[PDB]
């Protein structure tokens, strides 16, 4: 059975492997920090096409009502801002990927709250990760 | 065993080419002993199965095949013609593509 | 490398594993009268480091078991004293071109 | 048009059909026994035959997926037997199976314990694995609940009833054994189906299986897999005749032996005369796929016919796979009797007018040859230089013999016209036993009168024909490349140089051999009279007089 | 049993499974089709014989290159630094000669690709050549030609050297040939070839090789298979017109343990 | 008849009327259920 | 009728390498038909309706992973019989067991 | 994958089988109404012309040779030498 | 949870369309066949990459007619609901017998069987709610649900899932 035990498809194993025939690790996406990929090819491609998001898409989009919802969405819950407030998480975070991002795109406050989200670590990480866990909700950026 | 062939072919005044006797001889020799063309040689090693099916114990060589669930290639002659594709084979052992960085120097 | 006159004990041999890394071989009296590499038909053989093979493999871009084989109990396998893994070059006279290099690694 | 993307099988697995899938996959119970009658009436009852698979007539139905049988496969259904039965041709590793595996319990007979069982055991290889193996687990017999561990014989678990295990043997279609105080003579039942299903997810894999594509228990069937129409077609004598498969008798045969067994598993059961009707339904389960066995029985259908059994129906040469698939009958071919002409090019091949009028080519229209074409079109299919058919983009066919606008039709470019072969068109010759390379080759057409296939004389020996009444095959190709692809491989001058013995296969034959000699010797001489006539004779005379 | 063999992009026989049944198809990479049944000159005659034919010496009145084969005759007489490439040539042919002796039987006839023989026949009459004024070859035009000639008698391309090894290998028998109809001493009094010449047959041999070779594509398994049976199929079970022909070939096939006629040849020792 | 085909085939055919002298053969033609038997014997004479 | 174009016929146009032309006489000239194989379990099961798309593939349940082929209907038979003789053909589009 | 124009070792000539299909396909490509680009010299039949294209070696078209071990070489109809 | 798969398609051409810019045109209908799709095997496809410069690599030349075949090798942003796996949506529409809510492109319904007894749905209030001894939960309010079961079907895929634990719910 497919179950939140970490036990995903056969299709993404933490060694993937890169068009080029290469070995890759996974990919994590945290919210916001998606936002941007996707802006980013999202311009750059509007940008060669000529040589703020309803209309954007009728136009780079299907035509493709899920796009306008898939930027909605992620722009009304992402959780960061700024290409260097999610670097610095990286820089800080590189534990197996689907963690480093759940943890990003997941609010949380205590330890008692993550560790009760994500039942399975426990000693499967060591306690000063309680450090780095009080870190991030004090790296949480201010409103 | 070419020697022996060879002198079946000679004793009736025929000739054939070295090549081709050696071809068949080293294919009975390679496997590692004497395979026998016959049901109990050539048609029972790790080959392909629709390969091998096409020869004598047509059905009971199936069933011992999904039996240990044997997976076939499709890159022997016989497969494709029994699905009706163009097998490697000379005209076929090879693709034919056009280069699109080319395709712009052809205008 | 013990020479057994006509047999070993089945309870003897049982404990030819047991000094390992060390391996060793058995060869009876009355198979080793005549060196049969010295013969005309068999022609002379050489073995091939882990260097000249991992060469071997990739110059021609072989899968091991895309070689040629030869059985472990062959009487040239034995008298070279092969393993299960080792390369064996072969050089023999070809009326088509003087001289042909085949290969054959020991399973 | 069908948007599904186009693909080539470049994988194929084998596995079994585990019963709950072919249950699942089944859309017709077919529990009724009858053939269609719905109680007189004639259609097709819900219970058997087309109780909503494929059809025959132009008529829709095939799980309403229509499409009328050309588009539409056969449509499989399903029957729950009442009871595990015996697979045929399975019997024979089964038994092996069981030598190696404890009843009663169901776990192996050899951990990693013992040496050389490990080496065995690591050979990764599904066959030479389960070879290794039988050869050891065929002698222990005791399922040890307790045995001494690898450390002293003191102390004493793994799988328990240490039941001495049978030695069994082939009798007929039974397989029985004896348990040992003191043996056992019993008739082991289909108790197999039960220690397989316990049969451990690891154990599987420790022999040549796999959980997944096929798992040792699935070799008994539980819901057997019935097969549509098209698989056992009626051969009726226009519509409102009979004409039934052979298989679709022994299927009611099959129900019937399944019916009455279930019959006599809810009434007065004289579980010693019960036995006597299982072996029974196991027998017509034996038919239906061989009924070509050891214990005699050929079951044989009222009139004496054999009733082909699915494997005879493949057995080599005329049996599908080699009789219609490795080799099978195609269209655009013909074949008549030859007859040489010593005036026809090497590559040339007389054919008889008749013929050429009937074997066509997709040629499409272009502005180079429409002229050429629009000449072709007009004339007909019934003069010589005519064509038979003409096909619009739109796939659709108009019959060129008979349509109004006969001599109107202005083509249009990207079609596609099919003409009749004319002078100096590749076609595929031949003449069987095949047993040569040059058995095979292209012919330059040559369209000339009488009803025979003219060769050229010098090429009789390559396919070692002669005239005593030797008939010929031919085959006409059809596509642009394979044109090409007939003279660049196939083409008679490439043939010249048989590669067997580095040498040619095609020389001078009698008259021409005969006289040349005559010609040749000094004796022979020619006056000028004679000497025009023979220059001119010569298509490649240089035009030049020898002194 | 032979179905699935073809010939690979690199020159390598193998099947259905990848295995490499034969490095290079016939030992050579050629095609039977484009092979001629040609004589290895070098191989038979005596020692003496040959030297007598093949061997040279500037520095001597009796055994050096008549004035009526080249145009410089005189004024090339004598050099002691050609005299020694003069030998390298010979000492290699020896090389080759005493090689090829060691096919024991003699036999100097063989199937070889590119007729020499014929070839020649055709530079004859292509630039008219008389049997009166000299040819016009440097000594270096020619042996270092056929040194480059062998450079480029491509078979494997390969730029490491295992490669060039199997390169080198499976010709040297051809090789051989070519040196037996293009030594010094021939070229010059039998055949006056000039520089022209020379320049073509190269070239010729050169492009005729290359086409004479295997193509990759070609069925051999199906190929091999037919051309066996064929001269098989055409016999009569009448050993007409010890165990042999049809059934001998049968038993052999099936890889029988028990012939019916056994025997076996054993050859007396030395002395 | 019944399914009992265990019997043999040939016995009885269609007599020939290609020509008289093939007919007359026809009768007096003699059959041989099945090497050596297929032989010229000396018997036969 | 039609002529057989048996074993021996095939063989010596594989010797010729004439792959393609061999691939349009078994096709082509004689059986050929369009079969609908699952992407998941690779049958011959799914309800293609040309026309309300509809494709389906129940007992495996899938409707969007399904491929077209061309194949000889008497082979598309001998699978058939083979499915009901309960041996599974798997037909792949994509290597699965890797080397 | 890959394999650079670099270290390319098959044939430099067209194998009769790579010749034979080549002319092939281009063959219909002009029965499909497509472009030639020579002088129908009173030629008429397109194989014969594509025949020519090849004597000519304005075809293109790119062979990508593969190997047995699954790596591939390509060269343009251009490249190989059509001498024949 | 959003990732970065290297993925592939395959596409057949006519021969029409084979003109000197054609990679240009394989470009842009790459994404008109790609971009809006969705797949139970790998998800929701929202977004292609690095448009501009896409590798086309030569494609092949079927025999039969004179069409090449296309192996466009890609990469996109994509994001699949997983069993047991947590996030958090705007509710969508909201009855008696649960509510519906909205992640992204997706559509996932809360059973009124698996949520928290505690919580019953308000009868005539404005804006409609479910009442808790102290909690309300309306369209506009954020919820975190758990993902009990994805069922994928045509191009969409939808699920169902569940708030009945603790520490779980609205925000
Ligand atoms: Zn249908
Ligand atoms: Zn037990
Ligand atoms: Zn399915």
């Amino acid at each position: 059975e497919n179950a939140t035990l970490l036990r995903l498809g056969p299709e993404f194993a933490l060694k993937q492997y890169d068009h080029d025939g290469n070995e890759h690790d996974l990919i994590a996406l945290s919210l916001s920090e998606s936002r941007l990929l996707i802006r980013e090819a999202l311009k750059a491609r509007s940008r060669a096409r000529n040589g703020d998001d309803d209309e954007l898409a009728k136009v780079t989009s299907g035509a493709n009502g899920v796009v306008k919802k898939t930027l909605d969405y992620l722009n009304t819950f992402a959780r960061f801002k700024d290409e260097e407030t999610c670097t610095a998480v990286d820089q800080l975070l590189h534990l197996h990927p689907f963690e480093i991002a759940q943890l990003s795109s997941l609010g949380c406050e205590d330890v008692d709250e993550a560790i009760t989200l994500i039942p399975s670590l426990a000693a499967k990480k060591e306690v000063n990760l309680q450090r780095i866990l009080d870190e991030l909700n004090r790296l949480e950026d201010p409103y | 065993l070419y020697k022996e062939i060879l002198n079946v072919i000679a004793f009736d005044g025929s000739y054939v080419n070295y090549r081709h006797m050696a071809l068949l001889v080293d294919v009975m020799t390679s496997r590692g002993y004497l395979m026998a063309i016959t049901r109990h040689g050539i048609n029972r090693a790790d080959t392909g199965a629709l390969m091998r099916c096409s020869f004598e114990e047509t059905v009971e060589i199936l069933f011992e095949a999904g039996a240990a669930a044997e997976l076939d290639d499709c890159r022997g002659v016989s497969e494709n013609v029994m699905l009706g594709q163009l097998a490697p084979m000379g005209t076929g052992a090879f693709d034919v593509m056009i280069d699109e960085k080319l395709l712009t120097s052809l205008p | 490398i013990f020479i057994y006159q006509n047999n070993i004990t089945p309870s003897a041999n049982k404990m030819i594993p047991t000094v390992s890394p060390a391996i060793i071989e058995t060869f009876q009296e009355s198979d080793l009268v005549v060196n049969i590499t010295h013969h005309e038909l068999v022609p002379k053989h050489i073995r091939l480091s882990d260097g000249e093979k991992s060469q071997l493999l990739q110059r021609y871009k072989l899968k091991e078991s895309q070689l040629p084989r030869i059985q472990r109990e062959d009487p040239v396998a034995r008298y070279l004293g092969l393993k299960r893994g080792q390369v064996v070059k072969i050089i023999r006279r070809s009326e088509t071109s003087g001289r042909y290099a085949s290969y054959r690694i020991c399973l | 048009y069908s948007s599904a993307p186009l693909r080539s099988v470049k994988e194929v697995q084998f596995g079994l059909l585990s019963p709950e899938e072919i249950r699942a996959i089944s859309v017709v119970k077919i529990e009724y026994p009858e053939i269609m009658d719905e109680s007189r009436q004639r259609p097709r009852e819900g219970g058997l035959n087309d109780p909503k698979l494929g059809s025959i007539d132009r008529n829709f139905k095939c799980q309403t997926c229509g499409e009328g049988m050309a588009e539409c496969p056969g449509h499989f259904g399903h029957m729950e037997l009442a009871k595990p039965v015996f697979h045929i041709g399975f019997i024979p590793k089964i038994k092996k199976v069981c030598e190696c595996i404890c009843m009663n319990c169901g776990k192996l007979l050899l951990d990693e314990t013992n040496p050389t069982m490990a080496q065995a055991i690591r050979i990764r290889d599904p066959k030479k694995r389960f070879n290794a193996v039988w050869q050891l687990c065929k002698t222990k017999m005791v399922c040890e609940a307790d045995a001494p561990v690898d450390e002293y014989s003191e102390q004493k678990s793994r799988g328990g009833c240490g039941n001495t295990q049978p030695v069994v043997r082939k009798d007929g279609m039974k397989l029985w054994g004896t348990w040992k105080d003191a043996q056992p003579e019993r008739k082991l039942l289909t108790e197999i189906l039960n220690v397989f299903k316990h049969i451990s997810p690891e154990d599987c894999f420790r022999l040549g299986f796999n959980e997944d594509y096929a798992r040792p228990e699935w070799m008994i069937i539980t819901v057997l897999p019935v097969p549509p129409p098209q698989v056992r077609p009626s051969i009726a004598m226009d519509e409102t005749t009979q004409g039934q498969d052979d298989l679709t008798h022994k299927l009611s045969d099959i129900l019937k032996a399944n019916i009455n067994v279930q019959k006599l598993e809810m009434d007065g059961s004289p579980q010693h005369i019960i036995n006597e009707v299982e072996q029974l339904l196991q027998f017509h389960v034996a038919t239906y796929m061989d009924n070509d066995i050891a214990g005699q029985p050929q079951a044989l259908q009222k009139s004496g016919r054999p009733v082909k059994a699915i494997r005879a129906r493949l057995k080599g040469k005329e049996g599908r796979l080699r009789g219609n698939l490795m080799g099978k009958r195609v269209d655009f071919s013909a074949r008549t009797v030859i007859s040489g002409d010593p005036n026809l090019e090497l590559d040339q091949v007389g054919v008889p007018i008749s013929i050429a009028k009937t074997l066509s080519y997709p040629e499409t229209v272009t502005q180079y040859n429409i002229h050429r074409l629009t000449e072709y079109v007009r004339n007909g299919p019934n003069e010589h230089p005519g064509a038979k058919y003409v096909i619009r983009d739109n796939g659709d066919r108009i019959d060129l013999r008979y349509h109004k606008r006969a001599g109107d039709i202005v083509l249009q470019y990207g079609w596609k016209v099919e003409r009749h072969l004319m002078d100096d068109d590749p076609v595929l010759f031949n003449r069987q036993p095949s047993l040569h390379k040059m058995s095979m080759m292209a012919h330059r057409v040559k369209v000339m009168p009488y009803s025979t296939f003219r060769l050229n004389l010098s090429v009789t020996s390559p396919y070692n024909a002669d005239f005593d009444g030797d008939e010929m095959n031919l085959h006409v190709p059809q596509s642009e490349e394979t044109r090409a692809e007939l003279s660049q491989l196939c083409a008679v001058p490439l043939q010249i140089v048989s590669p067997q013995s580095n040498k040619p296969v095609m020389g001078i034959v009698q008259d021409t051999l005969c006289g040349v000699r005559k010609m040749t010797l000094r004796d022979t001489f020619i006056e000028y009279e004679q000497v025009m006539n023979m220059l001119f004779w010569v298509p490649s005379w240089d035009g030049v007089v020898p002194q | 049993a032979l179905e699935d063999i073809m010939v690979h992009y690199d020159g390598t026989t193998r099947n259905s499974l990848g295995d490499i049944i034969q490095f290079l198809y016939g030992e050579d990479g050629l095609d039977g089709t484009q092979v001629e049944r040609q004589t290895i000159d070098t191989i038979p005659g005596s020692d003496k014989a040959f030297h007598k034919r093949y061997y040279v010496d500037l520095m001597d009145e009796k055994n050096s290159i008549k004035p009526d084969v080249i145009e410089y005759a005189a004024d090339i007489l004598g050099d002691v630094e050609l005299q020694k490439e003069l030998n390298s040539e010979y000492e290699q042919l020896v090389s080759d000669r005493k090689f090829l002796r060691e096919f024991v039987n003699g036999d100097h006839n063989w199937p070889l690709p590119v007729n020499l023989r014929r070839i020649i026949q055709n530079a004859q009459q292509i630039f008219h050549l008389d049997r009166a004024k000299a040819s016009d070859l440097t000594i270096p035009e020619i042996i270092h030609g056929v040194r480059d000639l062998c450079k480029k008698l491509f078979v494997l391309r390969g730029e490491n050297e295992l490669i060039k090894e199997a390169q080198q290998n499976a010709t040297s028998l051809f090789q051989c040939l070519v040196r037996a109809r293009l030594a010094t001493r021939r070229i010059l009094e039998e055949f006056r070839l000039n520089r022209d010449a020379f320049e073509w047959v190269l070239g010729t041999i050169e492009a005729q090789f290359q086409r004479s070779l295997v193509h990759p594509g070609e069925m051999v398994g199906v190929i091999a298979a037919q051309s066996i049976g064929e001269p098989a199929t055409q016999m009569t079970l009448n050993t007409f017109h010890v165990t042999l022909g049809v059934p001998r070939l049968k038993e052999i096939l099936n890889v029988a343990k028990n012939i019916k006629t056994p025997a076996l040849t054993v050859y007396l020792d030395r002395e | 008849q019944k399914k009992a085909m265990s019997s043999r085939a040939g016995v009885s055919q269609v007599l020939n009327r290609y020509t008289y002298s093939s007919t007359l053969s026809h009768l007096r033609r003699t059959n041989t259920p099945i090497a050596k038997p297929r032989q010229l014997h000396n018997t036969h004479w | 009728g039609g002529l057989r174009f048996g074993e021996m016929e095939r063989d010596c146009m594989i010797a010729h390498g004439a792959a393609g032309f061999l691939k349009e006489r078994l096709m082509e000239a004689s059986d050929a038909f369009r079969v609908h194989v699952c992407g998941i379990c690779g049958l011959m099961s799914v309800i293609a309706n040309l026309k309300k798309n509809q494709f389906e593939c129940r007992s495996c349940k899938n409707k969007t992973n399904i491929y077209q082929l061309h194949i000889p209907y008497a082979a598309k038979l001998l699978f058939q019989e083979l499915m009901a003789m309960n041996i599974a053909p798997r037909l792949y589009t994509e290597r699965s067991g890797v080397s | 994958l890959a394999i650079l124009k670099e270290e390319r070792t098959t044939t430099p000539y067209l194998t009769k089988y790579e010749r034979a299909r080549i002319l092939g396909t281009r063959a219909l490509q002009i029965s499909m109404n497509a472009p030639v680009l020579v002088d129908i010299e009173g030629e008429t039949d397109p194989l014969q012309i594509a025949m020519k294209e090849l004597s000519q070696r304005k075809i293109p078209l790119v062979i990508r040779r593969y190997l047995p071990d699954g790596s591939y070489e390509d060269w343009g109809c251009d490249e190989l030498i059509v001498d024949n | 949870m959003f990732f970065l798969k290297d993925l592939s398609l395959i596409l057949t051409l006519h021969p029409s369309y084979f003109g000197p810019q054609m990679n240009q045109y394989l470009r842009e209908k790459l994404l008109t066949d790609v971009e809006g799709t969705c797949t139970g095997q790998f998800g929701y496809i929202v977004t292609v990459l690095d448009g501009m410069n896409i590798d086309v690599g030569k494609g092949r030349i079927i025999p039969g007619s004179g069409s090449a075949e296309f192996e466009v090798k890609y990469r996109a942003v994509v994001w699949k609901p997983f069993k047991g796996e947590v996030v958090d949506a705007i509710v969508s529409n909201v009855s008696p017998i649960g509510f519906f809510a909205d992640v992204g492109p997706l559509n996932v319904f809360v059973s009124t069987r698996l949520i928290p007894d505690n919580l019953v749905y308000n009868p005539s209030n404005s804006p409609p709610a479910y009442m808790s001894n102290d909690e309300l939960i309306t369209k506009g309010s954020k919820v975190r649900l758990k993902v009990v079961g994805t069922r994928t079907d045509v191009n969409e895929i939808y699920a169902i899932g569940s708030i009945k634990e603790d520490f779980l719910g609205a925000i």
